């Protein structure tokens, strides 16, 4: 009943998060997502980050 | 509106740069379809923002 999502750019990704956020709220069953993260993999030497 | 399109995606087929000079269309501003595209003149968005 609990999950968290993380993704990088390019696959028109805004639609994915928008759709999941729209669908999660309406239903009676109480999904409780926490700590959604956005990651940039194009960063040079961003391994420490 | 059609002339600068092929030099974008054909070059991006290997992801090699293309530098534009005086392109006015704002379609190429997207970072997804034309990730390897650059522009030298300002687009219409900022001349609207001014």
């Amino acid at each position: 009943y609990i999950f968290s999502i993380v993704t990088t750019y390019f696959p028109g990704y805004q639609d994915f998060v928008n759709k999941i956020r729209s669908t999660i709220e309406n239903s009676f069953v109480g999904w409780e997502l926490e700590e959604v993260l956005l990651l940039d993999m194009s960063l040079d030497d961003g391994d420490s980050k | 509106h059609f002339t600068p399109t092929p030099v974008s995606y054909t070059a991006g087929f290997y992801r090699i740069p293309v530098l534009g000079l005086t392109t006015r269309m704002s379609i190429y501003s997207d970072k997804s379809i034309h990730l390897s595209f650059l522009r030298t003149v300002p687009p219409y968005s900022h001349q609207s923002s001014v």
